[PDB]
DNA sequence: TCAGGATGTATATATCTGACACGTGCCTGGAGACTAGGGAGTAATCCCCTTGGCGGTTAAAACGCGGGGGACAGCGCGTACGTGCGTTTAAGCGGTGCTAGAGCTGTCTACGACCAATTGAGCGGCCTCGGCACCGGGATTCTCGA
DNA sequence: TCGAGAATCCCGGTGCCGAGGCCGCTCAATTGGTCGTAGACAGCTCTAGCACCGCTTAAACGCACGTACGCGCTGTCCCCCGCGTTTTAACCGCCAAGGGGATTACTCCCTAGTCTCCAGGCACGTGTCAGATATATACATCCGAT
């Protein structure tokens, strides 16, 4: 018996006995499943690579390699969806996307 | 453990300072009345965050407001900031 | 001599592109600890927290400048009032 | 309060003594063993007019029970005179008895100007109103004029009597006559909740038929009659056990003609006879298009179709019917007016066969069905026949409903067929002229068939009638049929 | 002094997503906070939903119609998605 | 000359009607149409129990009542007394839905 | 021919020009407009739309076909609109 | 060795035993204490009386016997604190209390 | 065919309170919503206060707290009051 | 319409610094093997939702019209923020103690969990009688004119 | 500048149906008694917060212009209000089926515990290159006129 962790049985990144372990001991219910964790793992996957990879875009953009919480906030708030779900969190050193009311500059 | 007790409190958050913060949110042309109300709302909202992050810092009997107690006051006041742990 | 209107736009497009941190981080720590010497007396602070603070204060408060600069410009002109910053945080849900 | 009541019991102990049956075995039993130990056939002329002997046969029967003081049934025909009847009787207590009043008739709202031309033409010495019009004008029909107790004979609806209870009960009534009694098939119904609070010293019944679908109707018909009697629920569907339904011996129904006869009184059509012809009836049993064999499992086995399946009766009664009712077998616009439509229909197939017949003998028919969509299907195959026709139908008209009617009874009308649904038009109209009627589909109701089936077999018929039914092979209303063919020995072998 | 901080699955993840981009630890620290949220949210919803239906134990539905319920419109679709496409290679290894 | 009011009078003695009021003022079958079209989409065949579709009118009234109010509150800061959609979709705008 | 159910006012244009009327004089406005209806009924139809399909999603989660009027309460409640009395 | 409600011995109406059953079978943590279930019901004494009051004054001042979600709607929201409490939660058949804007009525 | 309410306490605190006024039906569905809406805002919020100091039970110092810190001004002093009091009388007995 | 400064963008040498990798200890993830409960899944009972039609009633809705008060461009004018420039001044960085208290371990009990008897409060079912809703009618009162 | 006239509130009367009472039962509270083990308190350590002080220089402030935007005022249409008259759709009743959602109730399999070894990842030291200042090259854009 060589033991096999089941991170790499569903082929993920994130862990999935970490996320066994928080589940249960948050005491969210009584009685946890099998393949809840391994759904939460699945889509913590998604939703990292989604905002990661919009934010490597964005700093590949201004010509950066490493990444800023800059790029973070242009690559969560320049998106829709993602902007829906994230639309009351602020976040740190961040600032705001440029924008000036159109019939404030002159013409 | 001292106390310097230095006069001229509040209005310390000066206008050049209120109006680059006004200036970053896209305003044009502020007035003059503008400042002695914004003072007003920032310590309004100041007050309740406060507040809340001294209550739970009270809670666990500690005499330090750390930075998680400020996260979790903005946490259930409706506003999540994420940075600082937690 | 520049037009009336030329410099704050240059203040717009240089203040929207930066993220440094935008009000003066001592006046700040005596304003914190001055409106927290009510609730309990002689705490202490972490920077951290002071850090957090403000930047949760700062950022707030430039949602709410944009909110009344839309406000504003409602009413047919380019100036920001005290009416329009309390019609916001009425009409917000805040007053 | 009991003094009918000895006089009710013991004229039900006065016959047969099968009453003893349930009287015994029951406060309804206090007074059982208190008492335990115990005409006019000169067609009288207070009427204005004659009375034909059947006639007087039937009003003999109403005085038989208004002597005794109980209730009953007149289940005639109509066309035989259910209301001239009626009127007399109530001139028995003006001519004879002399009581003058109060009298309440309640009717349908179609047949209401017909009562008080149907009064005065017979007795016109009595004083009658038809309680019509808003909440405004029913004011001074109430309290300038129904309060004023200056009238005899009062005429009310089915749904301004429910409007209008609260100004009802002052007034203790001699009798209440109920018309067209088929809303008191049920005992949970609003208007028959109204109706037992009021006051009455008789209970009078005037209806075409008697039950439909259940032995559980005419009880409740019964229990409004005279209450004292049954007022139990229980008590007659298990001494009955539902109309012989399990064993067909036939001897549970001797009681019938022990129990029904001391309040009923309906007459055959033999009696003059009405259209003084008799008429027949077929099945014409039709298969499915190839098309409509997809729908039917297109619902059930669930394979183009995409259909809601709420309702199985009723989505499967559109594919047995006309598979074009489901608005996705069309085919696509722009929409053509051609013979594919009818080739999906097996039954148009046979009513592209079936008219063609009969233009060449002039036989003009009446189509009745379930549905005015599938009316609207034939609005245009007519045409596209060239076939000149009217529709009368729900949410036409009121007005709309006089002439298209008078165009088909003109002599010399050049209109092929004439259309129209079942349970609309039975309203006392009188389309005679038409020889043959046909229908399109079955009925949960075998009367609300049988019916619309003297829509033109009565009084002023001369020609043969045929009934056509277009009955689809090995379907959803080959059940329905047969269902509606068990309800009809039903009520036919009670009675006659 | 042990301290759990997700941080090296991210950095594998970023290493398979842009294979030469780097990362600040503010940065770290930020996403860290932001799937720390996340799961609060998903398995907090999922609680309640399973308190609603009076059963016990929370399972895979739960989290099916929690992360449709709660995350936005298109988005929800790919993560469905994801999901199932991980319980059903580890149901059948 | 018969007697009519001026333009205005009648709407201030709606307004009181209203708002001592408390019944439910948008009509029911119509709105039980709405339900099921909206929902028709999002799958097929439900079924609605009747306190379903009152809760659904109650909230979408309530809800469009603030509106309103909010609303009158940004038209009446703009110097008018007219409601227009400019304001409309200001005020919610200004809320967080657009 | 006229056979199909084609002609037919749609079904957000039965809530009526005077229900809209009424429930802002409920608001407590004065003068309204001739372009509030149109936007209106578009603000409506978008509440209900998400309304509805978080009660939607309550109800096929628990196996049944059927909305009850709890479901309609948790949805409101998740949103943010809390409804008293139904529960 | 004959019984007394602990609803009793602290004097309350609303019952400690339902609402420390409620309060663990709820799953909020693993263990509950002793003196938590007692201070629930003691808060939600005061606030049910303290709503339950305004919503009296306010029925009676309309000559009522019977108090109506009218009623609750005017103890609720005529209050300031209570609004504050309150503020994110309509009430069925409650209505808006009445207000006219000062510069629409006319002068 | 049993269910569980908050009805008849809320009839006894009305007649302590009012000794002649009565309550409706509709009202007295919309009050027991209201005290369970109460009670699972402050139990959910003394939840996670317990949880944010890896203290397992939840005790009367969590209510205390959740009370401060959940209803507002001076509404939060009288609710202490109330609850300190009932606690002293129950473990003076 | 074209020259004139003060702005924003490649542009290349040139340091600090902090992210990325490498190499070590130890904490929990897992393999597994037995048990017990929870939830699935058939299987009766009954009662509220659904379709496609009839009938009648009756307030709402739809439409139309005259007209009047509001929205809305222009237009003048008068303060009042914007811009810039000297002149203070206090924030910021950079050391340097100094100690309050955050945090961690060690015992060791008070106190919740858990269990089985036991038995009184609360929940469905019944009746029943005033509180409220409604209807003329009457007095008052607010809005429209002289 | 006070009369006409319609709207609203305040008086009686009926009547009806839901809120308050009582009755029976039954099943969750309550008592009494073990029993493990969170948290309470005491004690030590070392770290991050607090108070100084000095030096430099961005930054605030207070002054002067000066033009441009806010605001009152003026006609001028013109769109929404108020009332009168058709017209139609809600709103009840009714038919006639049927069907999906709640209660026992019973028997598998899933998950939680429990002991046991090893490896994953976290902290802690080294030891290098991407970002930033800097800084002098040339570079694209508003501003009196014409
Ligand atoms: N002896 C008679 N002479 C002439 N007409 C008669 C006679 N008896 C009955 N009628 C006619 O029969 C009609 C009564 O119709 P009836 O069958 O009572 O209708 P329904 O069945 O709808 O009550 C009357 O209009 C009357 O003219």
């Amino acid at each position: 018996a060589k033991a096999k962790t089941r991170s790499s049985r569903a082929g993920l990144q994130f862990p999935v006995g970490r996320v066994h372990r928080l589940l249960r001991k948050g005491n969210y219910a009584e009685r946890v499943g099998a393949g809840a964790p391994v759904y939460l793992a699945a889509v913590l996957e998604y939703l990292t690579a989604e905002i990661l990879e919009l934010a490597g875009n964005a700093a590949r953009d201004n010509k950066k390699t490493r990444i800023i919480p800059r790029h973070l906030q242009l690559a969560v708030r320049n998106d829709e969806e993602l902007n829906k779900l994230l639309g009351r969190v602020t976040i740190a050193q961040g600032g705001v996307l440029p924008n000036i009311q159109s019939v404030l500059l002159p013409k | 453990r001292h106390r310097k007790v230095l006069r001229d409190n509040i209005q310390g958050i000066t206008k050049p300072a209120i109006r680059r913060l006004a200036r970053r949110g896209g305003v044009k042309r502020i007035s003059g009345l503008i400042y002695e109300e914004t003072r007003g709302v920032l310590k309004v909202f100041l007050e309740n965050v406060i507040r809340d992050a001294v209550t739970y810092t009270e809670h666990a009997k500690r005499k330090t407001v750390t930075a998680m107690d400020v996260v979790y006051a903005l946490k259930r006041q409706g506003r999540t900031l994420y940075g600082f742990g937690g | 001599r520049y037009r009336p209107g030329t410099v704050a736009l240059r203040e717009i497009r240089r203040y929207q592109k930066s993220t440094e941190l935008l009000i003066r981080k001592l006046p700040f720590q005596r304003l914190v600890r001055e409106i927290a010497q009510d609730f309990k007396t002689d705490l202490r602070f972490q920077s951290s927290a002071v850090m957090a603070l403000q930047e949760a204060s700062e950022a707030y408060l430039v949602a709410l400048f944009e909110d009344t600069n839309l406000c504003a410009i409602h009413a047919k002109r380019v100036t920001i009032m005290p009416k329009d910053i309390q019609l916001a945080r009425r009409i917000r849900g805040e007053r | 309060d009991l003094e009918g009541t000895t006089k009710r019991f013991e004229h039900l102990l006065s016959l047969s003594g099968l009453f003893k049956h349930f009287i015994e075995s029951k406060k309804f039993r206090q007074v059982l063993d208190v008492l335990e130990e115990n005409q006019f056939r000169e067609s009288p002329a207070y009427v204005n007019g004659q009375l034909r002997p059947y006639q007087i046969q039937g009003v003999n029967w109403l005085v038989s029970l208004h002597k005794n003081k109980i209730a009953g049934i007149l289940a005639d025909e109509m066309g035989l005179g259910k209301t001239l009847q009626t009127i007399s009787f109530l001139g028995y207590l003006r001519y004879i008895e002399k009581i003058p009043g109060p009298f309440l008739v309640i009717a349908p709202k179609s047949t209401l100007n017909n009562w008080l031309r149907e009064i005065n033409r017979w007795t016109p010495d009595v004083n009658a109103f038809i309680l019509q019009g808003d909440k405004e004008e029913r004011a001074e029909l109430i309290q300038k004029k129904l309060l004023g107790c200056d009238f005899d004979v009062v005429i009310a609806s089915y749904e301004i009597i429910i409007r209008e209870k609260s100004p009802l009960k002052k007034i203790n009534w001699e009798y209440i006559i109920i018309d067209e009694a088929h809303r008191i098939k049920n005992e949970e119904s609003m208007l028959s909740q109204v109706l037992r609070e009021f006051t009455s010293r008789n209970r009078l019944l005037i209806t075409g038929t008697p039950l439909q679908n259940n032995l559980h109707e005419l009880w409740a018909l019964l229990n409004f009659l005279l209450p004292d009697i049954f007022s139990d629920a229980q008590d007659f569907d298990d001494w009955f056990s539902s109309e012989s339904t399990e064993e067909d011996q036939d001897k549970i129904v001797k009681q019938l003609h022990t129990v029904l006869q001391p309040f009923l009184l309906r007459r055959i059509k033999s009696d003059v006879e009405t259209s003084l012809l008799p008429k027949k009836e077929l099945n014409l049993y039709v298969g499915m298009s190839s098309m409509q064999k997809k729908w039917y499992k297109k619902i059930l086995e669930k394979d183009e179709s995409k259909t809601r399946l709420l309702n199985i009766m009723m989505q499967l009664r559109k594919c047995c019917n006309h598979p074009y009712l489901f608005k996705g077998a069309e085919p696509g616009p722009p929409y053509t007016t051609d013979e594919h439509l009818v080739y999906n229909a097996a039954k148009l197939q046979v009513l592209d066969k079936l008219l063609k017949k009969l233009k060449e003998e002039g036989s003009r028919v009446l189509i009745f069905s379930q549905m005015s969509r599938l009316l609207d299907i034939l609005e245009d195959y007519c045409y596209f026949r060239n076939y000149e026709y009217c529709r009368i139908d729900g949410s036409t008209a009121h007005e709309d409903r006089i002439q298209a009617i008078d165009d088909y009874n003109a002599p010399d009308s050049k209109k092929f067929v004439f259309l129209l649904t079942t349970r609309a038009g039975g309203l006392g109209i009188n389309l005679t002229s038409a020889d043959v009627v046909v229908l399109y589909d079955s009925d949960w109701n075998p009367q609300a068939d049988l019916q619309a089936m003297d829509r033109a077999h009565r009084i002023g018929q001369k020609k043969q009638v045929k009934v056509f039914r277009l009955v689809t092979d090995n379907s959803v209303e080959e059940k329905i049929l047969e269902r509606a063919t068990q309800k009809l020995r039903l009520d036919q072998l009670v009675i006659q | 002094t042990r301290k759990e901080s997700y941080a090296i699955y991210v950095y594998k993840v970023l290493k398979q997503v842009h294979p030469d981009t780097g990362i600040s630890s503010k940065a770290m620290s930020i996403m860290n906070s932001f799937v720390n949220d996340v799961f609060e949210r998903i398995a907090g919803e999922a609680s309640r939903l399973a308190h609603y239906n009076k059963r016990s134990t929370i399972t895979s539905r739960e989290i099916q119609t929690a992360v449709r319920l709660l995350l936005p419109g298109e988005l929800a679709k790919h993560a469905v998605s994801e999901g199932t496409k991980a319980v059903t290679k580890y149901t059948s290894a």
